[PDB]
């Protein structure tokens, strides 16, 4: 009990320093400039030295028989640590690398070849082509031009990135830098509920087998209906071209709904047309997300949030990171970097990013060292639970995006969700599995892009329109890789997403298909989540899960029950198409 | 409760020597804390944590310990290190100290300068008589101070006071007072006081005639 | 500076009450433990109590004492509701943590009343045997509360001054000597004044 005194001075300094470092990072994303690079470096160095200091000191106070478990947990947390991890050169090299990879990704220009001084950025320009353009010549130009003029310059940086990130993990007693990320799910010392760093992989590969029947039929359907949009460009057997999948990385098949509508004469379930018709501003999207959490039983957003956050693009002169970002700066300051588009895409992303904050606001009741969320997938699942509910045809009617009103409609909606959700399950499995095999030293630099196209064709079912030399770095052309971030969260997320929704649909008293369920004007479901939302790291994710759902592990069963009507339907419609894919088709 | 006790309950040592004080705790092996108390002044922290000198404490001091046995040592004992030394627990719910250790500083044996004072004018009008003898600047403390009135030893009605060692000389000063009624003082003439001490070739006596 | 300043009463009757206090500055008050220790004249050091804001006491005093904070005045208090003659000691305040001491205040518990001293100067008859130096002095007698102050030549002379501990007489009253060691060549030339303050009785005396 004697060291509860120490933790107060830790929390006092940690909150000043954590906020100091976190705000300097916010300044940078909002205003990319040397004003904020050097501030983000310095505040990061000081915050990091404090952590290695305070962990050294916590290790001077061993833990046993402390009854006020608040102290036991804050100590166990300090015990997880960074210890003498890097020399000044290697800290400053990784700083320079990630102050460059994040800059190149967010500022990277692509010159239009017919005028060498005319340029276009990813946000929103090049992604406008990849998302909405239906011109193969043009979609192909945007797709590679990014990976060539930007993705090539990112390779030797990620190359050094891999070297030094992997040395870090071993210094803190890890297997590899992928193991460092995989350790987020570890539950250790608990008798009835535990989880190893390696069990993450066993569970991912195991449950991923139950996706393939649903994904392969979705693949074949998208193939057959892309062929009606890109006539002579797509094989009826092979893998889909990457640049035709709705975005620059082939991640979300959401934008293919425009081309894959199961029942086109139904009133449009994608309400982007209505949101533009009603002249929705960026705030109205978030206002109409704030209201949903209120109907759950949750508080309004803070006045700091509404006058700090950058929810739109700045002027073109002001260079900025625009990927949806939710911040807990500590000390009560909550911010979001949406750079919102008037669309159902960012509409349902608003509920996602706002779900991050509501989770942050909830577990702010716990001490500093517990304010992280149960694990990666939990911090993401909170947002998806809400957007899944906000997106139902019923809920969209009530909002005012659909005018007053079917088996055909239910499929018409359910495909759109599978395009967004299911399309990213194999993309996510592919991405981190590649990164882990690089971190584990299994894929040499001789075979980086080799193994990347290998896995694109075999696992995802997607091909390169032009075979790429090792010069390219295709994974780093994505935000989550370029800006150091983990991706396996999105696989675990989706399985968590439907476990929780099944439990909440009992609390909200649904009596029906999970497909049609939303959480609105239901204190029962809000109280149910909020009981868990406050916990943070106070409980292992294994129990935070079991205290809401009946399961003590990531589980794929309720995911499939959300989509079972679409699966039965896709089996019917794909008798006229090949279902699998050829490992070796190449439009080249 | 937890207790502790120091092995040298008292310690005499010479100037410049290599000295050591030891404290044995009852039940634990913990970061022990030491203090040096000069007499008549507040205890001053010596070793903040075992083997870490408290700020302001010079290089002459050093601490160490393991088990229940924690120690304090001085490289070259200075004359100014006369004190009583204590140990503090810092470890459990019942905070405690132990048997303290008093340190006395050895020096070349020195004989006292002997003075005697008659009772004052006001005191004789008041009704009693206090005959005072001083032993100034001497070592060791040990001495016998005996009152004689007309060569008769006076037993009882005599009291003594001892100063702490002068931190520079390591010497003592000692007073002795004989309390008489005025009548008994008036009844006699020869008031003397005799001192026996190592530094004396023979006992010494000072006196006055009433 | 790091500073603890202590104050409180002196002589109090057995079975009575008295509150001590200490002020603190140079540091944040609430970042530290505040403790009372206790040193009976002929004993080692005791722990009296502790305050984080928990409050704990040694077994000897919990039934009699209470420790209090005012963390806006930056002060520590010790309230002694029931006093025993056993509780007679010098009380110190201290700053402890995960040290600095104020100087102790003497609380004396006994029934007898304050009296105040009588000062009786001392000087030898002219004697050239005690010639390398000659001693002058003054005796303070029969004062019950132990605090007493002796200065010489209005606090000037300190080079040769020695002051003895107070002793307890049969009368139950305290008395002490005091001495200045002077060159024997200055006895009749320079003045040497015994300056005595006994604050508990408000007695000021100045004699030669
Ligand atoms: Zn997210």
């Amino acid at each position: 009990e004697q060291a509860k005194t120490f933790l107060d001075k830790f929390n006092h300094e940690a909150e000043d320093l954590f906020y100091q470092s976190s705000l300097a990072s916010w300044n940078y994303n909002t205003n990319i400039t040397e004003e904020n690079v050097q501030n983000m470096n310095n505040a990061g160095d000081k915050w990091s030295a404090f952590l290695k200091e305070q962990s050294t000191l916590a290790q001077m106070y061993p833990l046993q028989e402390i009854q006020n478990l608040t102290v036991k947990l804050q100590l166990q947390a300090l015990q997880q640590n960074g210890s003498s991890v890097l020399s000044e050169d290697k800290s400053k090299r990784l700083n320079t690398i990630l102050n460059t990879m994040s800059t190149i990704y967010s500022t990277g220009k692509v010159c239009n070849p017919d005028n060498p001084q005319e340029c276009l950025l990813l946000e929103p320009g090049l992604n406008e082509i990849m998302a909405n353009s239906l011109d193969y010549n043009e979609r192909l130009w945007a797709w590679e031009s990014w990976r060539s003029e930007v993705g090539k310059q990112l390779r030797p940086l990620y190359e050094e990135y891999v070297v030094l990130k992997n040395e870090m993990a071993r210094a803190n007693h890890y297997e590899d830098y992928g193991d460092y990320w995989r350790g987020d799910y570890e539950v250790n010392g608990v008798d009835g509920y535990d989880y190893s760093r390696g069990q993450l992989i066993e569970d991912v590969e195991h449950t991923f087998e139950e996706i393939k029947p649903l994904y392969e039929h979705l693949h074949a359907y998208v193939r057959a209906k892309l062929m009606n949009a890109y006539p002579s460009y797509i094989s009826p057997i092979g893998c889909l071209p990457a640049h035709l999948l709705g975005d620059m990385w082939g991640r979300f098949w959401t934008n293919l709904y425009s081309l894959t509508v199961p029942f086109g004469q139904k009133p449009n379930i994608d309400v982007t047309d209505a949101m533009v018709d009603q002249a929705w501003d960026a705030q109205r999207i978030f206002k109409e997300a704030e209201k949903f959490f209120v109907s759950v039983g949750l508080p309004n957003m803070t006045q700091g949030f509404w006058e700090n956050s950058m929810l739109t693009d700045p002027g073109n002169v002001q260079k900025a990171v625009c990927h949806p970002t939710a911040w807990d700066l500590g000390k009560g300051d909550f911010r979001i970097l949406m750079c919102t588009k008037v669309t159902m895409d960012d509409f349902l992303t608003a509920h996602h990013e706002m779900g991050h904050i509501q989770y942050d606001m909830a577990y702010a009741a716990q001490p500093f060292l517990l304010r992280n969320g149960a694990n990666e997938g939990f911090h993401e699942a909170v947002g998806e639970i809400m957007s899944l509910s906000a997106a139902t045809p019923k809920h969209l009617k009530s909002i005012g995006l659909l005018s007053p009103d079917d088996n055909e409609t239910e499929i018409n909606f359910l495909l759109k969700q599978a395009l967004t959700i299911v399309g990213t399950l194999p993309f996510t499995y592919m991405l981190e599995k590649w990164r882990w095999m690089v971190f584990k030293g299994e894929i040499p630099k001789d075979q980086w892009m080799k193994k990347w196209w290998e896995m694109k064709r075999e696992i995802v079912g997607v091909v390169e329109p032009v075979p790429h030399d090792e010069t390219y770095c295709d994974p780093a052309s994505l935000f989550h890789v370029s800006n150091d971030y983990s991706f396996i969260r999105y696989y675990t997320r989706t399985l968590y997403q439907f476990q929780f929704q099944e439990a909440l649909c009992q609390a909200a008293k649904h009596e029906g298909p999970l497909h049609k369920c939303d959480i609105s004007n239901s204190t029962e479901a809000g109280q149910k989540l909020f009981n868990m939302l406050r916990l943070g790291k106070s409980e292992p994710w294994t129990l935070a899960l079991e205290n809401v759902v009946g399961a003590k592990n990531m589980n794929v069963r309720p995911l499939l029950n959300y989509f079972e009507p679409l699966f039965t339907w896709l089996k019917d419609q794909n008798k006229n198409s090949f279902v699998g894919w050829s490992t070796d088709w190449s439009p080249y | 409760d937890i207790q502790m006790t120091q092995s040298p309950s008292s310690l005499s040592a010479s100037v410049g020597d290599r000295v050591t004080i030891t404290c044995r705790a009852s039940s634990s092996v913990r970061y022990m804390h030491w203090y040096q108390q000069k007499p008549g002044k507040a205890p001053k922290l010596l070793i903040y944590d075992t083997s870490k000198l408290a700020s302001g404490v010079p290089s002459r001091f050093s601490g160490s310990g393991s088990g229940t046995d924690y120690t304090l040592t001085i490289s070259s004992l200075q004359p100014e290190d006369f004190a009583t030394y204590y140990c503090q627990q810092w470890s459990y719910n019942p905070l405690t100290f132990g048997q303290g250790t008093k340190l006395e500083i050895k020096r070349t044996v020195a004989a006292p300068s002997v003075f005697i004072f008659p009772p004052s004018d006001e005191q004789l009008k008041s009704g009693t008589a206090s005959v005072v003898c001083l032993l100034n600047n001497f070592y060791p403390r040990e001495a016998k101070v005996q009152w004689k009135v007309d060569n008769a030893l006076q037993s009882g009605n005599s009291q003594e006071s001892v100063t702490e060692q002068d931190s520079k000389d390591s010497t003592y000063s000692l007073s002795s007072t004989l309390t008489l009624s005025k009548a008994d003082y008036e009844k006699h003439k020869v008031y003397a006081c005799e001192v026996t001490h190592q530094g004396l070739s023979s006992p010494v006596t000072k006196s006055f005639n009433r | 500076e790091v500073q603890l300043v202590e104050s409180g009463g002196g002589l109090v009757q057995p079975g009575g009450s008295l509150r001590l206090s200490c002020a603190a500055s140079g540091f944040t008050f609430i970042d530290y433990y505040m403790n009372w220790v206790r040193q009976a004249p002929g004993k080692g050091l005791e722990w009296v109590g502790f305050i984080r804001y928990t409050t704990e006491y040694s077994t000897s005093v919990k039934g009699r004492f209470t420790i209090s904070r005012d963390n806006s005045k930056n002060t520590l208090y010790l309230q002694m509701n029931s006093l025993r003659a056993e509780d007679t000691a010098v009380y110190y305040c201290a700053r402890h943590m995960y040290d600095f001491w104020g100087q102790g205040t003497l609380v004396t518990v006994s029934s007898a009343s304050t009296k105040g001293p009588s000062v009786f100067p001392l000087a030898p008859c002219s004697r050239s045997t005690s010639e390398s130096t000659a001693a002058l002095g003054c005796l303070v007698k029969d004062y019950f509360p132990e605090p007493v102050t002796v200065s010489w030549n209005s606090g000037a002379l300190t080079s040769g001054v020695h002051t003895f501990p107070a002793v307890l007489q049969s009368s139950g009253l305290y008395s002490l000597s005091s001495v200045v060691t002077v060159p024997s060549s200055s006895l009749g030339t320079k003045t040497y004044t015994c300056n005595v303050d006994h604050k508990p009785s408000n007695t000021k005396v100045d004699k030669r």
